[PDB]
């Protein structure tokens, strides 16, 4: 939520998206369509999996310890044992809480950053043939086919072929 | 139309999950996972650990040789399970520093007993009692020797025993506290007893305390239990002039992974690496909220079972 | 300080601003003015209050403990008690330090991010009728009234009405 | 003019506050709040806790029944306050494991004493002393019974007491250490004493140590104080043949929230939920730097006098 | 890696850069060249040094402690001492791990943010005389000398002198 | 050409360094620094600390006055170094609570001994032994006094000693455990001994235990060592009727920075502020992986030998 992409200038999500996490949706002169982008989804999935499998691997193995349940009242030694146990439990619960609280924030912020990165890349591709309409979509001022949007999707859009037509369409 | 449009967006789910963050306390994401495991199966699997079921016997009674624990001779355990229905049916006894001996024998993992030939000249061996019947007649513990006067005298017993092996030896002995001042002189002609057990670096001297006690199984006398550890190259000397419960040998002392646990759960033939007093619990999660007493590769005990970690983006539905 | 908005391309603050935390200041053809924006200020205040009231709620309640001040010298038990107390104090002071050190950084970065979000929204509103002058202000190339700036402030600016005039003013 | 301008910015304050960050050690923000609380009012409020002011008496002297602590009979406390001006004005005594008994009685919260009818036949009861005057004549502790020989003999005491109730009972007894070998045989005809107190699961036997001590209030003899706990269904047996300070009854043992605190601060009629040896402190802040000894819902003791948390943006003035 | 500048839209690093951490490299009508920018490098170095010298200053000084190596087997006191030591070691190793894990991430993200800040400043300087080519370079649509690039480097570029020439060059 | 180009970028290095992050476990940066330090020089520098080399003597033998530790009289140390080649060559002895006394004297930092004039009338002073030869004749410890019967009697000793100074005094005394019941009555005419040492607030009474022990240097008797602390304004009283190893004075007790360390490393004339049992280690790094026993301003002991912090950007080579 630091970049303002998810829950920011993109109003809602797409519940019909089942291929990946991030994707496109175009409205053309031949109809409508929809697709996904594998790279951003893969980056997010790899980062989240790395984090998850980072935290959950084990570190402790204890065999013999002290007594923690007593049937009598004795004195100093029992008091010290109970104090030690209470201190250990209270000091580990705080770590358990803080780790989750920090990692959830970092996960949310990185999954928000990936969307902004994809948006900025798509903006940088359409050099001066498109205008940002403010709600997550680009208005492309020249006429594409279903093969023009796919060149924008797999990163080989050639902007200089449609430059003169777009400039005469948008500025006059 | 001579233009086009290209919109970008992300996915959402109808029901998401509420998680806590640094800023918010309840934020809805598309997916979350739990790290605390708070369920148990109810049974204790006997693989791949070696579990020993102490049905009606404790560890100390199986050590001393109670007549109803004679099936536990040379038991080798990886985890001893102690039940609450356990009781004693022999001579009433007492152990100073009971927890120390219980934890010393529990973590050793063996009840292997090597018998040794002690020479007690001038006394009568193999004393018995009517509170510890082994069969149809009187009996006693199977690892101890109750010596009394031989005819009309009780000489000063002084035995040696050297340790020439390459392991430690554990000796268990005791002292007899009589009930009256008449039964003292009828078993040991001396009016006061004393037991000294010494190595080259330590010594223990105990003196019997004549007095009356509550009746337990028909007796008001008592026995106090002590132990000694002899290291390789050392020597053991026993000196006494009455009130001696002599040993018959030594237990072999080992070091490894072994412990003891009080639990009333049955034992099945499943496979699990963690054991709690409630039964075996899986160990796929890093945390657990079942019991703080655990054996094996167990997750850590936390106070909170609601710990949800987010594994997805934020959930913004239509 | 990660986005470069506060103490970045905005030189200084406005000490005459007493309504909110973030606001506007326009220079028009009818005079000057000033106002505030409630939404960004509210988001920042809610986040900071949530964090604050998150950390300060209590967790401990202790009634009987061990002795921590002695009048004699005794031996092993007193040494173990003093060691336990020293370990507990040293382990809690580190947490006290690290929590504050992390949360101050996160607060600063989020209060810096809100400004960049407001700036980017205002830039996205003025589609092609404005140019960014590099120091936090926009040069609007058509002529507004005191009612044109307020349409930009409450999020209902209509860019297509002034498009032709602005394009002829800025590009020729 | 045919153009316009629209500038964006944030607010600043003339004096801001310096805080620490992950990168910088001193960064100036518009606002900050303190985590520690390092002040006290100086008085101990008596609401909503029940405070008892032990003006000139300790807990043990108010337990035994010192003649200048007879106002503390059946005192029920929620927090006992012990002053430093306290002293003893009765028979000089001694308690082995003093801290254990002090913490056992402090956390119980009651001095409720139920008197019981013991039968001591063959001895003289209600012994007195000139160091413990209760009024114009000699006296003793009000919860103990000093038994001596009756005419020319001192038989072997052997009393019993069963526990048929559903709570635990605390018995306080003692043993008398004389000064010379002549006053031993003039109070208890036997040349050596012994006291045995036994339940079904424990036993304590003590023997007096004849010798000389420093003069305290005119005496060189001493008294040693011991205690026993009887659980429901158990039984108590007392055996002796001299040097016995018998009990008169039992204290009722409870479990709850109660403690003790050494402090020389006065008591007022305010309202506060936290109490430190310096007085009551408010608990609006999570941390405190006043005292590490606390009672109630108190903030945690830190070593800093300053930890500041930022609640605003960065401060960039004109 | 949150801003996508380093290892993002900048393909690789410059191993021939030995003056500073961030710098420029221009291709002109008189040849090629290279230089550095002191301010971004200085900001990054100061932040990283402050962090480093923040963590490594000492806090502990212990003289008398408890026994931690025993030659016998005794009982309760030895068990409690070993438990205390094991708890202390296990609780300090976790802090040692988490501090490094957090600070490395923050260092990487701040050194990534400085590059994006420099890029955005350079973009804001060339108001409408340049176009971003998408791989980290700007195409400047008027003709500069070796003295024009240096005015862009020391922050005194005057955009309005070359405005008409650039606008006629890029749009027609 | 009528255009130009201006590219931006960052630097890279050919070999970078792998570090761990929150997301990745191995990410390559341009530079990294180590947190741990795990090498030692091998020698113990004697600056600016004051190191004392206990070549063939322990602390307790240098306290009592062993004849081969007479060079350690009034040694003032800042850190005592104990070697493993140490041994004892005097009367065989024993200390109950040995670690307590060792840590009490180690942290005091002085062996300063003020001799006092005690008056023992009716006994013979300066007892000797053939196991503790100081020169060509028999001897004993130099800080203790072995009293035996004078001709045909051994009266009841009863000495006093007041403390009028403004510091604490440490007294070291002992008791003699004989071997047979014939050598008891030939040194102290009484058939049983007893030693009482008392202050105004404490008391210690010990009784000798006649018996046989293993032969050590030609003797089967023993000595047990006890100590007393007298605070300013207090008083010390010693009462006895046999088996007393009297003191000759008191040690001065201080408080400061001093300790003890077992190590077999030589001592050189370098300069270092940290000392480990392996030798001196520098303290430029915050962490260390050499030893968990440390003296001075030492880094903390971690388990990881490798722990790298990034001080540069990411490394993306050509
Ligand atoms: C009770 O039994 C113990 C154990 O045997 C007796 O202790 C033993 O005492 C003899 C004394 O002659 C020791 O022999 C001596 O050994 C040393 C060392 O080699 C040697 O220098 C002497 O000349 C002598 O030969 C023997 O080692 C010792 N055994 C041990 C290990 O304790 C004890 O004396 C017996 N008590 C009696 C006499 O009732
Ligand atoms: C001094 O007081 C003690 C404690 O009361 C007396 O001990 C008691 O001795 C009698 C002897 O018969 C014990 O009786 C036994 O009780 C059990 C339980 O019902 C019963 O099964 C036996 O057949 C027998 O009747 C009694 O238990 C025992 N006290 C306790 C509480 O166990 C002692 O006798 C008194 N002094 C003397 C020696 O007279
Ligand atoms: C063995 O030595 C001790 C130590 O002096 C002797 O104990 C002392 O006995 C006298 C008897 O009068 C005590 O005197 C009392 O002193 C107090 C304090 O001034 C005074 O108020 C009394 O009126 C009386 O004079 C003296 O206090 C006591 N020692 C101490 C230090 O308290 C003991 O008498 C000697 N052995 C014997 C019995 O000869
Ligand atoms: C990227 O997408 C474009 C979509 O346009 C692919 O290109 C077309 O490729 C087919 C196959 O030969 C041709 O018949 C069309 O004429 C192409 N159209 C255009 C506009 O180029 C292209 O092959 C894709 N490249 C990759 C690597 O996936
Ligand atoms: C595992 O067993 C323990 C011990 O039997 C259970 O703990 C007890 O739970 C009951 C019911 O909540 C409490 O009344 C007791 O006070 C608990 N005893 C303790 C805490 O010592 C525990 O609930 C069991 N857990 C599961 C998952 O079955
Ligand atoms: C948003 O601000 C604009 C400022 O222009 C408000 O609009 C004007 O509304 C008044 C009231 O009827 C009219 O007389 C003006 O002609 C309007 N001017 C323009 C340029 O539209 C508008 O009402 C505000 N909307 C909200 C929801 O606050
Ligand atoms: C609360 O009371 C305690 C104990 O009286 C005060 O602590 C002492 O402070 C003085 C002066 O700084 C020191 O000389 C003592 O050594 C302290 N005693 C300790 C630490 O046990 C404490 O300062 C008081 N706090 C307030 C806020 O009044
Ligand atoms: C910033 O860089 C510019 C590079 O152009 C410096 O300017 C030139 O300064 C020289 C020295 O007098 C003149 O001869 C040139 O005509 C200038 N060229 C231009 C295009 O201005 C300028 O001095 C530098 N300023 C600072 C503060 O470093
Ligand atoms: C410092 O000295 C200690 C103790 O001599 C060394 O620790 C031992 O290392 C050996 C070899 O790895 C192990 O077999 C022992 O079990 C260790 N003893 C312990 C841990 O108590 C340590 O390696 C030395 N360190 C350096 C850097 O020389
Ligand atoms: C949520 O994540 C878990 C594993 O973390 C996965 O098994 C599950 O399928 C995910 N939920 C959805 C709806 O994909
Ligand atoms: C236990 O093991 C020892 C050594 O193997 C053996 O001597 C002894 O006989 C065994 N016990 C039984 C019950 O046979
Ligand atoms: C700073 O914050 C506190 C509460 O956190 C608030 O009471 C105070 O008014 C704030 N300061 C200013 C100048 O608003
Ligand atoms: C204390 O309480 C008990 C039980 O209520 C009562 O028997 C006893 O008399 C009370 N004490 C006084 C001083 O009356
Ligand atoms: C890496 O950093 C260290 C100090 O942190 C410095 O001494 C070293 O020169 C740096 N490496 C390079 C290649 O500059
Ligand atoms: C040790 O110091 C004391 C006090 O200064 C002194 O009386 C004594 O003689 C010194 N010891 C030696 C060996 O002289």
């Amino acid at each position: 939520g630091l970049f303002g992409a998810i829950a920011g200038f993109i109003e809602n999500g797409w519940e019909g998206m089942i291929d990946g996490w991030y994707g496109f949706r175009h409205q053309n002169s031949e109809g409508t369509g929809q697709a996904a982008d594998l790279k951003s989804t893969q980056a997010a999935i790899d980062q989240i999996n790395g984090k998850l499998n980072r935290v959950i691997e084990k570190t402790n193995e204890k065999f013999h310890q002290i007594e923690k349940e007593f049937s009598e009242v004795e004195g100093r030694i029992q008091d010290l044992e109970k104090y030690v146990e209470d201190t250990k439990i209270d000091l580990w619960s705080y770590n358990a809480e803080l780790l989750v609280a920090l990692e959830n924030q970092h996960t949310i912020d990185l999954t928000d950053s990936e969307m902004n990165k994809l948006f900025e890349k798509t903006r940088r591709q359409l050099r001066e043939n498109a205008e940002e309409m403010g709600n997550g979509c680009f208005k492309i001022y020249h006429k594409c086919d279903n093969a023009c949007i796919e060149s924008i999707r797999n990163g080989t859009y050639d902007h200089d072929v449609y430059r003169d037509e777009a400039l005469n369409n948008r500025f006059q | 139309n001579s233009t086009a449009t290209l919109c970008l967006g992300h996915h959402a789910v109808p029901n998401g999950t509420l998680v806590k963050t640094i800023t918010d306390d309840q934020i809805e994401v598309t997916n979350a996972t739990e790290l605390v495991q708070s369920s148990s199966t109810g049974k204790i699997c006997n693989n791949p650990h070696r579990i020993l079921d102490g049905i009606d016997c404790t560890l100390i009674d199986a050590l001393l040789g109670d007549p109803h624990c004679d099936v536990f001779q040379n038991e080798t355990w990886d985890l001893f399970v102690e039940r609450s229905k356990a009781f004693s049916n022999c001579y009433p006894y007492d152990v100073p520093d009971y927890a120390s001996l219980r934890s010393l024998v529990a973590s050793s993992g063996t009840l292997e007993f090597i018998t040794e030939g002690f020479t007690w000249t001038g006394v009568t061996q193999n004393g018995g009692s009517n509170a510890c019947k082994r069969g149809p007649g009187s009996g006693f513990f199977s690892r101890l020797n109750w010596l009394t006067k031989s005819g009309s005298t009780y000489p000063v017993l002084n035995v040696t025993m050297p340790n020439n092996d390459n392991f430690d030896k554990l000796y268990i002995w005791g002292i007899h506290h009589p009930s009256t001042n008449q039964e003292q002189t009828s078993l040991y002609v001396q009016a006061s007893g004393r037991v000294t057990v010494s190595t080259r670096r330590s010594q223990q001297t105990i003196i019997p305390n004549i007095g009356s006690r509550p009746w337990v199984r028909g007796l008001s006398s008592r026995i106090s239990i002590y132990w000694t550890i002899v290291k390789p190259g050392d020597v053991l000397v026993i000196n006494s002039n009455g009130n001696l419960i002599a040993p018959r040998g030594y237990f072999k002392m080992r070091t490894g992974k072994s412990s003891i646990m009080r639990s009333d759960a049955p034992i099945d033939t499943c496979i699990s690496e963690c054991i709690t007093p409630n039964g075996s619990i899986p160990n796929d999660k890093p945390f657990q909220n079942v019991n703080k007493i655990t054996y094996g590769a167990c997750p850590k005990y936390v106070k909170q079972n609601t710990l949800k970690l987010a594994t997805g983006m934020r959930n913004v539905p239509e």
